[PDB]
RNA sequence: CGAUGUCGGCUCGUCGCAUCCUGGGGCUGAAGAAGGUCCCAAGGGUUGGGCUGUUCGCCCAUUAAAGCGGCACGCGAGCUG
RNA sequence: GAAUGCCGGCAUGAGUAACGAUAAAGAGGGUGAGAAUCCCUCUCGCCGUAAGCCCAAGGGUUCCUACGCAAUGGUCGUCAGCGUAGGGUUAGGCGGGACCUAAGGUGAAGCCGAAAGGCGUAGCCGAAGGGCAGCCGGUUAAUAUUCCGGCCCUUCCCGCAGGUGCGAUGGGGGGACGCUCUAGGCUAGGGGGACCGGAGCCAUGGACGAGCCCGGCCAGAAGCGCAGGGUGGGAGGUAGGCAAAUCCGCCUCCCAACAAGCUCUGCGUGGUGGGGAAGCCCGUACGGGUGACAACCCCCCGAAGCCAGGGAGCCAAGAAAAGCCUCUAAGCACAACCUGCGGGAACCCGUACCGCAAACCGACACAGGUGGGCGGGUGCAAGAGCACUCAGGCGCGCGGGAGAACCCUCGCCAAGGAACUCUGCAAGUUGGCCCCGUAACUUCGGGAGAAGGGGUGCUCCCUGGGGUGAUGAGCCCCGGGGAGCCGCAGUGAACAGGCUCUGGCGACUGUUUACCAAAAACACAGCUCUCUGCGAACUCGUAAGAGGAGGUAUAGGGAGCGACGCUUGCCCGGUGCCGGAAGGUCAAGGGGAGGGGUGCAAGCCCCGAACCGAAGCCCCGGUGAACGGCGGCCGUAACUAUAACGGUCCUAAGGUAGCGAAAUUCCUUGUCGGGUAAGUUCCGACCUGCACGAAAAGCGUAACGACCGGAGCGCUGUCUCGGCGAGGGACCCGGUGAAAUUGAACUGGCCGUGAAGAUGCGGCCUACCCGUGGCAGGACGAAAAGACCCCGUGGAGCUUUACUGCAGCC
RNA sequence: GAGCUAGCCCUGGCCAGGGUGAAGCUGGGGUGAGACCCAGUGGAGGCCCGAACCGGUGGGGGAUGCAAACCCCUCGGAUGA
RNA sequence: UGGUUCGUGGAGCCAUGGGGGAAUCUGGGCGGACCACCGCCUAAGGCUAAGUACUCCGGGUGACCGAUAGCGCACCAGUAC
RNA sequence: AAUGACCC
RNA sequence: CGCGGGGUGGAGCAGCCUGGUAGCUCGUCGGGCUCAUAACCCGAAGGUCGUCGGUUCAAAUCCGGCCCCCGCAACCA
RNA sequence: CCGAGGGUAGGGCCCGUGACUGGGGCGAAGUCGUAACAAGGUAGCUGUACCGGAAGGUGCGGCUGGA
RNA sequence: GUGGGAGAGGGUGGUGGAAUUCCCGGAGUAGCGGUGAAAUGCGCAGAUACCGGGAGGAACGCCGAUGGCGAAGGCAGCCA
């Protein structure tokens, strides 16, 4: 839906906030299962190695369930859907009959009170997790494992999915959010449905501060700098570059493919 | 204005203390040099309890 | 070049005369009045504004006239910038 | 004898500048060898959201007392933060440690690295965070939540007494959390009182009066009362909580739905204890006595604090561990644990004084810098603002006269009102509140405090709401109406927008050259390109490892552009990148036709042609929000002028839209029109654009701006054009007393001359010896071994299709 | 050597008093149901005025200074990047 | 690749990171590419006095200093600052 | 695979 | 003032560097197609190569001096 | 008290004029092309959109006022 | 009102085949495209033509009419 504001201030005239109506009466989270201390820090042991990180709201990590094959066969009741500061998506709090409480990343269409479960069994319904094999060709799916028993790694961003395209002996072909065509092992779990919160892309930050709230420090142009700092630094009053556009570290930034050629992963990929 | 000396007993101790110098080869040599020199004070005297 | 601060303005001046005005004079194609033009003469005078950093210049309203030039393109241990 | 030489000593400027905020002083009396400067008293002035008080940091003896003044103090010094000596810092409850965990550090296992060393789950360390039992008074010259008094607590250990399955570093629960706005009831704190207590006081015209003045509090266990916080009770089933569990979790039934009940805080009250003014008298540097058997009561205002884990809303989604409760395991159930009650035990370190400052950071008793808490009263709409002022603390460690110039800070001014100047720079005008009243334009929010106005004091009368109170008096908040008084003037002082029109740039709040640039630069939401399938790309590291990310294409890196509106044309020839299992070239290696050296030979050893050989390059393509680029010359219409039209050369393609003498226009003050009396600026146009142009974006845009340009009104010392007054210096007297500079000096003008600008040489002219206040023209005056310029086979930063390497990638 | 300065990490603190009045809620109105429109409440915002506090805009002083960045007047921000 | 006078040189010897990879006296290395002859040595384990270097320290001597010299310090100096 | 000066 | 590129029939361009021959397109002229004009078709004409000088057997071409034309440069002060 | 009017301040409507600029009407024999009327030599006309000296072309849908 | 009838009337969800294009494998050569005629273009780096597999979007042939439905604009594979 997206919340919109009137221009009672500049920067309030474009600003735009998510709709939280799917956030069920459960705004503060769940101890026990999560949260952990989350360790803010824009850099490695010592030095900054990703520029322009820092500031922005304190967070608690929700330790979510990315391998659903523990509770094969054990169903769970979806108890709530809550805000997760550390991902684009929303998260489902679910209660297993087992007693155990996990969070699943919350797919589009998930309703509270719903039944959900994981395993070879598993009715093909939104919320359920299955090894890729038993899932019908052509159904859209998410939180897909890359290699079996290694955890969900594909399609967890808000409003993303992959579609099952066909099969090939032990592998089923996937079409990933990027549009790539991937052979992913049959035995990999993946949960049916799309991610949801799909209006995430429609949000307009609206002002500088908002950027900072999310811990995004000001990014400065190479043009703004000096020859010591950047290939684009200097010279006089503005300058068009004077070389093929580059990163600060000298590599070209328009076109230069960067995936290493001889990756053994290659023989499992069929697209862009 | 604000000058450059902003005394702190803990800082002076953690920074220039006998135990800091002892911790690394760089520092151990400092004690060696100061000893051979005949320095009355190997490290700065940080006070208080 | 072990430093002579460099435009313009301002402030204060002072000097040259190849005189802008005033005083004296010759010639005039000088009727008179007003001019032209040369010579004598610097004692005093030589306005206020619009534009531009401007010097200069062009305008506006005047004036007896709105002189030219030197003084480290006079003058920053005097000011401005 | 010179090196702007090195070290030291003493000169010159010079009794000169200064003596560190313009808050301010005067006198009388003491002490003393010596008083503007020390003590005391009286008067005056200054601070008072401090210039007062309480903590933290830092400092470390500066605290208190006695004796002292050589030095230290910008003067003096009998004084001191100074010299000499002596004294002073008392804790189970305050803070820190025999408690916990944060970032981070360290680090067993483990990983890595020529060595040194780098990492690293556990653990350990790490605190203004969590945990934790003290309040009110009295005493010292100097310490007290520490000593003492009163009242109140907490831990251990040993006993008895009564309970129960007790029992872990292990399970769960809890601890436990954002921002903004907030209700109810309280406390802190403050105002009023005809009420209560009190020494006293009638002045100078009047008042012996609900007269003036002073004070009417503090703590306090149990128990109560008032607020408020926490929380459901049962019974079964159970596969989860990494062994167990009665615990938690999930499910299913019953009873509550409530704070009803348990509790747990806060506030009142409480046995009791403590304090208790002015004034008056004293002898202290200061405190003492009395006032007192002090009284210790009623209203009102009232928090930002408390009840606290209260409530509502919002998006950016808000530490951990221990203590604590509960569950059980090994064990043990003569142990053990819980509750009550006795007795006993309760260590280590800090405690002085300064602490917005003369004791901390600034070489100084330096006008600068320094985190937290309290910060009273009156008014002005409010307030921590402003004026005065409690408490308290100061008059800033040189003074006395004088009343020139000139300077600083300040006040006023005839007439004129920007004529000043690069510029209204500066300075004035404006100014709070209430009420009228407000345009273009606009993104419908705005522009707006538009502009422009009027009201503002005090008195008396009438009258409307609330709050606390019983529905009432009072006390306290907001209003309305009518008469009336005074002055030049009523936010009568102090605090408190000058306004408008129109361009440029940037959308906007923000950021920046600490110490000459706050901007039109940077950032910014948003737009596009491109890389990246996840052991991601990328960054750091030799590696291990880590960041990215406990993320996963709506995500992450790189690039440019930079809200938004309308748009962003053409060229892929060159360069870059992307795509091409053909082809050409292509190194080590494979291959050996063939040849060479030695041997009597077997042999041993050398070169070495075909041919098989990667990436890279060549070649074939694509690709512009990739690096980039986007022409010339002649002719032509029935007045001239001009050229819709045409020819021709060249390119990879020849600039579209929209702008345009512009932050861009050389010629140039282009040419018309506008503002002016007059306008190289400004605005509107024209287009001959030296040399605009579409994401190094193009043309626009409401709002925004300590940005930059032009205009007008208002107002003025900016000016014509100055004048006067004020205080701080300047000046004279007493005390203290520098500096750069300095070859030596007995240091005049003119015209000359001289290395070409002479006090010093020539000729003349002038001129008695020496100071004080002033002005700066000269001493090519001081200051800095010129910044600019060249020089040096001097040096650095930076760039690239300069050379040559290296990392990195292939 | 990060006790100055730049950034980030952990844990705390601070921001008087006034304005303006977004959403939402509630009531009324409109419709077949709506959209929407009026009140009232509510209290949003890199919103406004203004102390602390953080700055450093213009001018003047200071220039062997009080100060190797100071002082006066004036000005920007002040719930947020 | 390093070492040696040896910088790729006709480049051996000695050491070694990578690849291949023997022999036990009729076995192996060397005598400067290489081959023949003639010789010299016995690799792939280790220890081993003395002659040699140094002067914190003690002594001796000086065509060495004599307090701006001589050590930074003749003096309570790696102190004060 | 273009064009047909003016008025009548 | 400096630099380096340029003047060829009526128009626009080649031809030069490796000296001897001046060629392309348009236009002009004559004829044809058409009722006529243009388009189209067939034939033809047309160039002191800016001037001055000589180098050569011979100069559009090579070399000097001037003259117009175009483009660049004019910086540190 | 009110009050003609004068003054100051800001709006509303209307008239005139303005460098320059936009298209329009009209004016016997100037320029360029051929769009339409015959299947006008690409059926035309149409709304919209883009492009072009100019008529105009093209895309998309539509109409018979064409076969 | 009761009881019936035809229909491409509308909205939502799902689904079928023919064909075009692109990708992959096979087999296969010297030209294919295109027009008034050509050229641009694609193709010896393996094109066009043919077979097998896959991806994907769009529009529904025959039925079909000079037909039906709707207020017009307009409505056409099938299913609910
Ligand atoms: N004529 C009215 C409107 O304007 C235009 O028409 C105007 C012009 O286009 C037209 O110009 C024509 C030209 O088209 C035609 N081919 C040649 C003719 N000589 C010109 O003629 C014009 O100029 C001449 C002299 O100058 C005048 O005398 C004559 O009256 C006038 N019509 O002249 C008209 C002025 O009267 C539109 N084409 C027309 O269709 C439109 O309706
Ligand atoms: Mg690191
Ligand atoms: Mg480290
Ligand atoms: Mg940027
Ligand atoms: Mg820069
Ligand atoms: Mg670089
Ligand atoms: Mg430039
Ligand atoms: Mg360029
Ligand atoms: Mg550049
Ligand atoms: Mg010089
Ligand atoms: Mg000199
Ligand atoms: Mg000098
Ligand atoms: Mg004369
Ligand atoms: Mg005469
Ligand atoms: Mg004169
Ligand atoms: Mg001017
Ligand atoms: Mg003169
Ligand atoms: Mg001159
Ligand atoms: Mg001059
Ligand atoms: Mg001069
Ligand atoms: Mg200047
Ligand atoms: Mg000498
Ligand atoms: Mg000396
Ligand atoms: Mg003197
Ligand atoms: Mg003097
Ligand atoms: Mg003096
Ligand atoms: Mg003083
Ligand atoms: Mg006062
Ligand atoms: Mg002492
Ligand atoms: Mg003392
Ligand atoms: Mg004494
Ligand atoms: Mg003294
Ligand atoms: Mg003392
Ligand atoms: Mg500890
Ligand atoms: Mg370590
Ligand atoms: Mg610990
Ligand atoms: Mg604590
Ligand atoms: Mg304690
Ligand atoms: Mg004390
Ligand atoms: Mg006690
Ligand atoms: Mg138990
Ligand atoms: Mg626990
Ligand atoms: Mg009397
Ligand atoms: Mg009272
Ligand atoms: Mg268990
Ligand atoms: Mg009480
Ligand atoms: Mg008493
Ligand atoms: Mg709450
Ligand atoms: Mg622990
Ligand atoms: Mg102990
Ligand atoms: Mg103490
Ligand atoms: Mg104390
Ligand atoms: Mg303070
Ligand atoms: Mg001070
Ligand atoms: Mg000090
Ligand atoms: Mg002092
Ligand atoms: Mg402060
Ligand atoms: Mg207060
Ligand atoms: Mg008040
Ligand atoms: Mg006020
Ligand atoms: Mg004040
Ligand atoms: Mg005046
Ligand atoms: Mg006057
Ligand atoms: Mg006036
Ligand atoms: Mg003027
Ligand atoms: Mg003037
Ligand atoms: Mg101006
Ligand atoms: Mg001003
Ligand atoms: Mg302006
Ligand atoms: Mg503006
Ligand atoms: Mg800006
Ligand atoms: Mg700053
Ligand atoms: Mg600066
Ligand atoms: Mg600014
Ligand atoms: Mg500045
Ligand atoms: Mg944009
Ligand atoms: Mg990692
Ligand atoms: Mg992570
Ligand atoms: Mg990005
Ligand atoms: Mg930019
Ligand atoms: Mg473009
Ligand atoms: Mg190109
Ligand atoms: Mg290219
Ligand atoms: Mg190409
Ligand atoms: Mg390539
Ligand atoms: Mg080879
Ligand atoms: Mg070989
Ligand atoms: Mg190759
Ligand atoms: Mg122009
Ligand atoms: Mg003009
Ligand atoms: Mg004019
Ligand atoms: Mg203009
Ligand atoms: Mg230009
Ligand atoms: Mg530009
Ligand atoms: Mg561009
Ligand atoms: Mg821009
Ligand atoms: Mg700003
Ligand atoms: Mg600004
Ligand atoms: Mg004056
Ligand atoms: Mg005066
Ligand atoms: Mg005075
Ligand atoms: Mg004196
Ligand atoms: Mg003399
Ligand atoms: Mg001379
Ligand atoms: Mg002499
Ligand atoms: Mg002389
Ligand atoms: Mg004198
Ligand atoms: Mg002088
Ligand atoms: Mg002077
Ligand atoms: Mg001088
Ligand atoms: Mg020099
Ligand atoms: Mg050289
Ligand atoms: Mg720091
Ligand atoms: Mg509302
Ligand atoms: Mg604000
Ligand atoms: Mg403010
Ligand atoms: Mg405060
Ligand atoms: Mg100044
Ligand atoms: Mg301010
Ligand atoms: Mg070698
Ligand atoms: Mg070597
Ligand atoms: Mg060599
Ligand atoms: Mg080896
Ligand atoms: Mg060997
Ligand atoms: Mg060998
Ligand atoms: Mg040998
Ligand atoms: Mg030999
Ligand atoms: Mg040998
Ligand atoms: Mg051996
Ligand atoms: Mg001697
Ligand atoms: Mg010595
Ligand atoms: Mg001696
Ligand atoms: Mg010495
Ligand atoms: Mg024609
Ligand atoms: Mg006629
Ligand atoms: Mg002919
Ligand atoms: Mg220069
Ligand atoms: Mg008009
Ligand atoms: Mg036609
Ligand atoms: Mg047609
Ligand atoms: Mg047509
Ligand atoms: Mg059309
Ligand atoms: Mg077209
Ligand atoms: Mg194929």
């Amino acid at each position: 839906a997206v919340k919109k504001f009137k221009p009672y201030t500049p920067s309030r005239r474009f600003m735009t906030v998510a709709d939280f109506s799917e956030i069920t009466k459960t705004e503060p989270e769940k101890s026990l299962v999560k949260p952990l201390k989350k360790t803010g820090g824009r850099n490695n042991q010592g030095r900054i190695t990703v520029r322009f990180r820092g500031g922005g709201h304190k967070r608690l990590y929700r330790i979510i369930d990315f391998k659903r094959w523990d509770k094969v066969g054990i169903p769970a009741k979806v108890a709530a859907i809550e805000y997760d500061p550390n991902r684009s998506a929303r998260i489902a709090l679910l209660h297993y009959v087992d007693g155990e409480k996990r969070y699943i990343i919350a797919p589009d269409g998930l309703q509270v009170g719903q039944q959900v479960v994981a395993g070879p069994d598993a009715p093909i319904q939104v919320g359920n997790a299955l090894p890729l094999r038993f899932i019908p060709v052509g159904t859209v799916v998410h939180a897909v494992e890359l290699e079996p028993k290694k955890g969900a790694k594909l399609a967890r961003a808000a409003g993303t999915s992959a579609q099952i395209q066909g099969r090939e002996g032990d592998y089923v072909i996937l079409r990933l959010p990027s549009g790539e065509l991937r052979k992913v092992h049959g035995e990999c779990y993946a949960t049916v449905g799309a991610v949801g919160n799909a209006d995430h892309k429609n949000i307009v930050l609206g002002k500088a501060g908002r950027s900072r709230w999310l811990g995004r420090r000001p990014h400065v142009r190479g043009a703004a700098m000096n020859p010591v700092d950047h290939p684009h630094g200097g010279g006089e009053g503005r300058a068009p570059r004077g070389r093929p556009p580059a990163s600060p570290w000298g590599w070209q930034t328009k076109g230069l493919k960067t995936r290493k050629r001889r990756k053994p992963s290659s023989r499992f990929i069929i697209a862009r | 204005m604000k000058r450059t000396w902003q005394p702190n007993r803990r800082k002076r101790a953690k920074t220039h203390g006998f135990r800091a110098r002892m911790r690394t080869p760089g520092g151990r040599k400092v004690l060696k040099r100061r000893r051979q020199k005949g320095r009355w004070r190997l490290t700065p005297a940080v006070r208080k309890r």
